């Protein structure tokens, strides 16, 4: 069992934790909001 | 100082900001460095200005 | 077959380090 | 004794100048790195 995505170029908003690391995101070409 | 390629200039101080194995150095909002590793020992600073 | 990630395949875009900046 | 309810709960008008300077000061300091037509922004690159 395994998967195959690709990647293109989008542009993200990355949220970052105060020990540095990234605990969440925003993909900012998917809906209005 | 010079940080195998940073090139910068002021006060360097023992850090406690536990740089995640595999942070080269610190970026700050606006965008300027604040934080090196150093190579041999491989241990956060400071640069304050 | 086909699927659908959900929030899937974010790397760190390099080296850095950062704290609470929305980047 | 309701000022005191509606206030512990309305300053906007204070905070607003609070971030137009702020959002000023930081678009200044974020020019540091564009270059203009330039090969860097940095002088120790040129
Ligand atoms: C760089 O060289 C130094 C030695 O000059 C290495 O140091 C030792 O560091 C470890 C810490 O993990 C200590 O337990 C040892 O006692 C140290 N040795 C001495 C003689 O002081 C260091 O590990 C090297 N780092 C790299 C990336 O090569
Ligand atoms: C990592 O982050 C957690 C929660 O954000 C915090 O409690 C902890 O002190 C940080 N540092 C570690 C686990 O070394």
């Amino acid at each position: 069992a395994y998967y195959v995505g690709y990647l293109q170029p989008r542009t993200f908003l990355l949220k970052y934790n105060e020990n540095g690391t990234i605990t969440d995101a925003v993909d900012c070409a998917l809906d209005p909001l | 100082f010079n940080f195998n390629g940073l090139t910068g200039t002021g006060v360097l101080t023992e850090s406690n900001k536990k740089f995640l194995p595999f942070q080269q150095f610190g970026r700050d909002i606006a965008d300027t460095t604040d934080a090196v590793r150093d190579p041999q020992t491989l241990e956060i600073l400071d640069i304050t200005p | 077959a086909y699927t659908n990630s959900f929030t899937r395949g974010v790397y760190y875009p390099d080296k850095v380090f950062r704290s609470s900046v929305l980047h | 004794g309701k000022i005191q309810d509606s206030l512990s709960s309305a300053l906007g008008k204070l905070q607003n100048v609070v971030n137009q300077n702020a959002q000023a000061l930081n678009t200044l300091v974020k020019q540091l790195s564009s270059n203009f037509g330039a090969i860097s922004s940095v002088l120790n690159d040129i």
